[PDB]
């Protein structure tokens, strides 16, 4: 890749790899990566739809996400200390391919191009006490999921699960141990995306600390937020 | 019956974009084709982002960085590239335990800060059973791509 | 599947212009002609071994045969 860099601007001396079988396929020359790409993976939908699916593309299955699967309808689940994981998760994101999906099954989430481990899959981990409740669990836009964890004995929601406009997972993550009693809530979003499988979920950093500086003035500082 | 177990599926994605489902194309939401490591070709990390671009998964040239700083500055020059959220791995060759002292001890980092490397793949030999076992947990990755040549490199990654 | 050489002649590749202009030039071989590497260049396509010896896939180019005669001539020789 520097014949500028060979004596005499001369490829005959180089030596460049190549393979003897697949050299009788490479005939086009410099045509764009994605453009040989999709050559050959239309090529196999064509292929593919010839066989199984009749030359019709509406025979195709729907799925709102492709992608996350390792190879290996308003109920509630109480939790306790030998509440298998894996179970539990598949309890909590359902059969249906939704946000709901991936929040629990999706184990990790973008912050701007950078890959840390999922927070909710974090804060839902099964353990004692915890007895979450899963509401309108048909359809997936006013889906609404309800941890409400034991607070001094007595249960308290404390976590809060629902989709917003332009399908922005929110979790209402609750704390009512509060300077007045009521309880504060601290929203955190994250931008869900169908289009990218292996990681739908996308938090979005942008004001990301303000709205948890406004969370923490109401348990510090007893003054109007500045 | 392998023929219906690993049966090549269909899928329609949201948008209306069509895929090849196979077990390996359900970890990656996308084609189930890659591009391998290659010394002289994915070592330009300008390329092994313009394909990335495209959505099919690559790895990086791994032989081609005589460092670790070289190759962090490649990784950074293509995170710099790639669309947000997408992701590539990188490619390490096995007779060069000199290639192996800085990947390694690098990649436990960059993953630890979390960058979109999201598969490693030891090429030109299979590591051993003792080796080969904390790659998957010490290392943040998603999956482990093992290059078999032999008849007996394919029992040691059954192993 | 994984697409090692036909990538290589894509334009976002950074190999010279000439250097993909060859590698279309030379027109492969099917699998059951495949081993006939070692002994010549078959479509343009040698295998030479490395300083490590073990063997390599190259194009047939004037210099990778003069490398492939040094292999069977110098080094192939002994140390002495
Ligand atoms: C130019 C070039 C560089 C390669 N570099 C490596 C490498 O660094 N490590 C490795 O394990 N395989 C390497 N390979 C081999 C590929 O991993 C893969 O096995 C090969 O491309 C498959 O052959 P094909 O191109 O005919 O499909 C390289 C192949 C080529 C053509």
């Amino acid at each position: 890749e520097h014949l500028e860099a060979v004596v005499d601007q001369d490829v005959q001396r180089t030596c460049i790899l190549h393979g003897p079988v697949a050299a009788q396929f490479t005939k086009v020359i410099d045509e764009p990566i994605k453009s040989i790409m999709d050559g050959i993976h239309d090529g196999h939908i064509k292929k593919l739809l010839h066989q199984y699916y009749g030359d019709d593309e509406s025979k195709i299955p729907a799925v709102e996400y492709f992608g996350g699967e390792s190879p290996v309808d308003s109920a509630v689940f109480k939790a306790t200390s030998s509440t298998d994981e894996e179970s539990w998760f598949k309890a909590l994101a359902g059969s249906e391919i939704n946000w709901r999906h991936a929040s629990f099954l999706c184990s990790f989430i973008t912050q701007d191009k950078m890959f840390v481990s999922n927070p909710i899959r974090k804060v839902f981990k099964p353990s004692q006490g915890m007895v979450v409740e899963i509401s309108n669990g048909n359809t997936s836009s006013k889906t609404v999921v309800t941890l409400s964890e034991p607070v001094q004995g007595e249960l308290k929601p404390t976590v809060i699960l629902k989709l917003l406009k332009e399908n922005i997972i929110q979790m209402e993550m609750i704390e009512n141990r509060t300077m007045d009693g009521k309880p504060v809530s601290l929203p955190l979003l994250y931008n869900f995306n169908p289009d990218n499988g292996f990681a739908p979920i996308s938090e979005v950093m942008e004001d990301r600390n303000q709205r948890i500086k406004e969370m923490y003035w109401k348990l510090w500082i007893d003054e109007p937020f500045n | 019956n392998w023929l219906e177990e690993y049966h090549p599926k269909l899928i329609k994605n949201k948008s209306g974009k069509i895929f090849v489902e196979t077990k390996f194309s359900k970890l990656i939401g996308r084609p189930p084709l890659l591009v391998p490591g290659m010394t002289p070709c994915t070592v330009s990390p300008d390329f092994v982002a313009a394909t990335t671009n495209a959505g099919y998964t690559i790895e990086l040239a791994g032989g081609g960085y005589f460092s670790a700083a070289g190759m962090t500055a490649a990784i950074d020059s293509v995170v710099s590239q790639i669309e947000k959220g997408s992701t590539f791995g990188i490619n390490l060759i096995y007779v060069n335990p000199f290639m192996l002292q800085w990947g390694i001890p690098l990649i436990k980092e960059l993953r630890s800060k979390g960058y979109p490397i999201q598969f490693l793949t030891i090429g030109a030999g299979v590591p051993s059973l003792e080796v080969a076992s904390e790659y998957i947990e010490t290392l943040g990755l998603k999956y482990l791509g093992l290059k078999p040549g032999s008849i007996d490199a394919i029992s040691q990654v059954i192993n | 599947f994984l697409f090692g050489s036909r990538v290589m002649i894509a334009k976002e590749v950074k190999t010279s212009p000439d250097a993909k202009k060859c590698i279309a030039a030379c027109t492969g071989v099917p699998d059951d002609k495949w081993e006939q590497t070692y002994k010549k260049p078959t479509g343009g396509i040698v295998t030479v071994r490395s300083e490590m010896g073990e063997p390599i896939h190259k194009i047939a180019t004037r210099g990778v045969m003069l490398w492939k005669e040094f292999d069977e001539t110098i080094f192939n020789l002994p140390k002495n």
